[PDB]
RNA sequence: AGCUAGUUGGUGGGGUAAUGGCCCACCAAGGCGACGACGGGUAGCCGGUCUGAGAGGAUGGCCGGCCACAGGGGCACUGAGACACGGGCCCCACUCCUACGGGAGGCAGCAGUUAGGAAUCUUCCGCAAUGGGCGCAAGCCUGACGGAGCGACGCCGCUUGGAGGAAGAAGCCCUUCGGGGUGUAAACUCCUGAACCCGGGACGAAACCCCCGACGAGGGGACUGACGGUACCGGGGUAAUAGCGCCGGCCAACUCCGUGCCAGCAGCCGCGGUAAUACGGAGGGCGCGAGCGUUACCCGGAUUCACUGGGCGUAAAGGGCGUGUAGGCGGCCUGGGGCGUCCCAUGUGAAAGACCACGGCUCAACCGUGGGGGAGCGUGGGAUACGCUCAGGCUAGACGGUGGGAGAGGGUGGUGGAAUUCCCGGAGUAGCGGUGAAAUGCGCAGAUACCGGGAGGAACGCCGAUGGCGAAGGCAGCCACCUGGUCCACCCGUGACGCUGAGGCGCGAAAGCGUGGGGAGCAAACCGGAUUAGAUACCCGGGUAGUCCACGCCCUAAACGAUGCGCGCUAGGUCUCUGGGUCUCCUGGGGGCCGAAGCUAACGCGUUAAGCGCGCCGCCUGGGGAGUACGGCCGCAAGGC
RNA sequence: UUCCCGGGCCUUGUACACACCGCCCGUCACGCCAUGGGAGCGGGCUCUACCCGAAGUCGCCGGGAGCCUACGGGCAGGCGCCGAGGGUAGGGCCCGUGACUGGGGCGAAGUCGUAACAAGGUAGCUGUACCGGAAGGUGCGGCUGGA
RNA sequence: GGAGGUAAAAAUGGCAAAA
């Protein structure tokens, strides 16, 4: 019934990202496909567009990958290690500018939905807006 | 649980259980003596502890044991309780200070005497 | 788990400074409660204090703000203000004085007593300061305060010397006696100088008062110090208290003797019963020092209540299963609002404390100044990505339609055969059943084994499976009726109707209970016969309730996949059950085995997850006592929750 | 090579590991402690109804009867409602106590048996029902935590 | 050749203890 779409995309990404997939298919809505226009900008991904699957739309995602390590267990490095939802629908979290989190002491990221749009840790600090903490990824 | 149940049911503190029901938890308490006597440890081990059942002032009547090497305590002693238990012994959980009431310290005592009440000998050393 | 008579509302009065059932008459019959009313227990609340990385946990002692009491209880008077600590009236308890009839008193103010207790001080000096009451003032009162005294109660500062000094005295300890340790430690030699003696000697003090100016501004002058001759300053001058805990591991520091599961140690694991670094002593050492330990309490460690930050297959933990109320949560698109949410400003967030600077006591403790921000809440303005709400719309969720498909799904009625037992007829003999082996038992009153007929109850062989069905317990001969759930195809209609689910509600194997019917086989209890030391058991021969039917109860379990339900996602290989197809093969559901990545402590799971995620419910927090006892509800009882 | 005694390899099961000359369960006897039931007795708090009810505010009277400086007024005084508190009676909670009794925990080596763990010599556990000194046994049904 | 699958026996071992 999906209780969460994006909580579930971002699992999507993550049962692809354990089998080196070219890519996944998510559903559509405009407020998730916002959240991949911030992953392809700090590049955690190759790009996305809009594919139709049975007459119904989707959004076929590229993923982004390592190469290929040397040694046993040849499998690449992810370029995403972790990504988790923070403000569950059971749980809603909602925090300022000065409520902002140092994810990964700044080599990761943490995006978050504001007023002025949705938008990561950086520029939020930047505008000074603060909101609903989706996720952190790194 | 769900954070939902949370709110509902919360989470329970501990509350832990005094170990000495000295009255408000006093450190010490008056006592006096009714009986002195000696008791069979558990059974990894084997001696003859000596104990006394004491009247307190709170009106109820525990059993405390005597430590050192010899001891004055009769029928009609006045004592103090110091508080903790002895593992070998069943039902004992107070201790007896000693020094300063009808209970003297342990005399010929010379390497701990703040423990056991025995006050500093001056031979020349 | 239910509470409510001024209880809830109205009208009019009384009363108050003032609203109000605060109080009174009449009327209406309402008000509160799982968002926990009512009752019980406990407790003054806060700024802050202690801890903790933090979130939090605990606490409310000194100082400050608010409330409430003045032996216990009520009541008013006065007054701007009291239901009044050192004011008044009355009752109770207590103390005291009486000429006995009726009077006096109220330390939870400062000291001090008694009693309780582990334990808490001076019946001190002064109004000089500051503050308060009165007074024009002079001034008076102030156990507010300023100070002094007691107490290692806490923090801070200081002393018990300093420099030399033996290849290393004596004593004492250990020794494989050769030596090693105390140990520069001492003695001894220079130097410095706590305490003590002498002199000097304050800051806190400047106003109120007076004079000139109008008793104003402004200027000038005088008086006063409890602490106290105290701090401090100058001169002289003495080598001048060290103690407590520990020394198996955690935990830093080891040798000897004594003792022999005795004496004893102990916070945990544990040491001691003949050679103990764990007991006792001695030497030595480690830790700290006017202190060191112990006991009691709080936080930590404890991520062992897990929001930050835990779990439920087997360690404690998934409700027996379902339906569903409240609740929590909710698909895609576009507008309106701006409640959550975010930002800016403004107000508040007292002071002290805390944090950071600079200063004053010769340093610090203590103290003065200054700065910096919290979180919250009120107001004004803005933003609208997300949650929320309103409106339009959508189809992938969910439901329905058309047409099929399987199945021990359920209830009622009828029915078929085989077999056991009993009765009857025939025929037929000396033994049959039974065991590991025997015996009880049955049998010449004609048994077992065979044929024929009849009655009556229960269960359905082969099909039958590692199979199917249901939500669970569970369900198997056949027929027919009544009836539920489910799967596929077509993608036709509705259009977010959805998921979970405290309580409630219904189902719930076997055993058991009530009333009646039934009773062939089997079979608790029970009685025999063997076994055995004994047999209340296993083995054998009998055998009643029960097992069976109708109705009503009981509500348990290894009620198990020891794995809650719904949805999305992540390689396949293979067996089978059942739909559909351009039936090689593809595709949908259901039961199984092996296994990618991954998870787990391992065993193991692995699109029938214990994987990766989200929504909701139940549940766990060491073992025993114990699913016990009391209380509540249910039941006819056993008993259950 | 079926059986007794000892031994080797593989495997299975295990609650044993100073290791089956192992472990362990229950009743009985003794000692101590806490707790429940118990003829009841005692105490504390609290609730309801009634009787009496001081001080005092408030409300009438103030008259056949008092005092008053202005009197179709005031004070004293009388009455009434409320009332601290005392009593009488009945309940609700909590606590202490009680002969005796039920089960429990603890206490180095007492008695009786063999239940479980090896197919523990009757596979074990289990819900229920019945019996038995006791672990336990058995009946019906279920589980694999056994073949 | 995949299942159904074979018991006559026989109780007990005082407590506590090593690098
Ligand atoms: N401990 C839990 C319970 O103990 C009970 O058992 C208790 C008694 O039955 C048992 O008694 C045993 C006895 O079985 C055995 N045959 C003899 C043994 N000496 C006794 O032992 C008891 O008594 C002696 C003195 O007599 C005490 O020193 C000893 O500590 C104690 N265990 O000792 C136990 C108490 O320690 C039951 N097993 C059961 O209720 C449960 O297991
Ligand atoms: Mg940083
Ligand atoms: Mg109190
Ligand atoms: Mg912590
Ligand atoms: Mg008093
Ligand atoms: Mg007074
Ligand atoms: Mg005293
Ligand atoms: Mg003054
Ligand atoms: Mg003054
Ligand atoms: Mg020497
Ligand atoms: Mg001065
Ligand atoms: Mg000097
Ligand atoms: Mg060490
Ligand atoms: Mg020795
Ligand atoms: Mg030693
Ligand atoms: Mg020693
Ligand atoms: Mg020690
Ligand atoms: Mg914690
Ligand atoms: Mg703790
Ligand atoms: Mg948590
Ligand atoms: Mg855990
Ligand atoms: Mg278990
Ligand atoms: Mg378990
Ligand atoms: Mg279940
Ligand atoms: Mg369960
Ligand atoms: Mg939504
Ligand atoms: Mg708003
Ligand atoms: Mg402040
Ligand atoms: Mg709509
Ligand atoms: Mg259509
Ligand atoms: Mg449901
Ligand atoms: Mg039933
Ligand atoms: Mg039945
Ligand atoms: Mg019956
Ligand atoms: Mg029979
Ligand atoms: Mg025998
Ligand atoms: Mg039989
Ligand atoms: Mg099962
Ligand atoms: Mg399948
Ligand atoms: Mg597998
Ligand atoms: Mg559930
Ligand atoms: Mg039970
Ligand atoms: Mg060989
Ligand atoms: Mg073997
Ligand atoms: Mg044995
Ligand atoms: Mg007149
Ligand atoms: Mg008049
Ligand atoms: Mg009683
Ligand atoms: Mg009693
Ligand atoms: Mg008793
Ligand atoms: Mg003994
Ligand atoms: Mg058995
Ligand atoms: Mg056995
Ligand atoms: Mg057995
Ligand atoms: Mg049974
Ligand atoms: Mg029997
Ligand atoms: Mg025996
Ligand atoms: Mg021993």
């Amino acid at each position: 019934m999906l209780t969460d779409p994006i909580a579930d995309m971002l699992t999507r990404i993550r049962n692809a990202t354990r089998v080196y997939k070219e890519s996944t298919d998510v559903p559509a809505s405009r407020f998730k496909e916002e959240i991949l226009r911030i992953l392809a900008r700090e590049g955690f991904i190759k790009g996305y567009e809009r594919v139709d699957v049975d007459g119904k739309p989707y959004l076929r995602v590229y993923l982004k990958y390592g190469p290929r390590r040397q040694g046993p267990d040849p499998r690449p490095e992810q370029v995403i290690h972790h990504i988790r939802r923070i403000s569950k629908p059971g749980r809603r979290v909602y925090v300022g500018v000065k409520e902002i989190p140092r994810v990964r002491r700044g080599l990761g990221i943490a995006i978050l939905s504001t007023s002025k749009g949705v938008l990561t840790d950086r520029e939020a600090r930047k505008l000074g807006v603060g909101g609903e903490l989706i996720c952190e990824v790194w | 649980p769900t954070i939902n149940q949370l709110v509902r049911k919360g989470r329970e503190k501990v509350r832990k259980k005094s170990k000495v029901p000295a009255l408000k938890g006093a450190p010490f308490r008056r006592g006096v003596c009714t009986v002195v006597r000696t008791v069979t440890p558990k059974k990894p081990n084997s001696a003859l502890r000596k104990v006394a059942k004491v009247r307190l002032t709170s009106g109820y009547e525990v059993t405390a044991y005597i430590p050192g090497e010899g001891h004055n305590l009769q029928e009609h002693s006045v004592v103090l309780i110091r508080g903790g238990r002895v593992k070998d012994l069943p039902g004992v959980r107070y201790h007896i200070v000693r020094g300063v009431y009808d209970a003297a310290g342990v005399k010929d005592r010379k390497k701990s005497r703040s423990k056991y009440g025995t006050k500093k000998p001056k031979e020349a050393a």
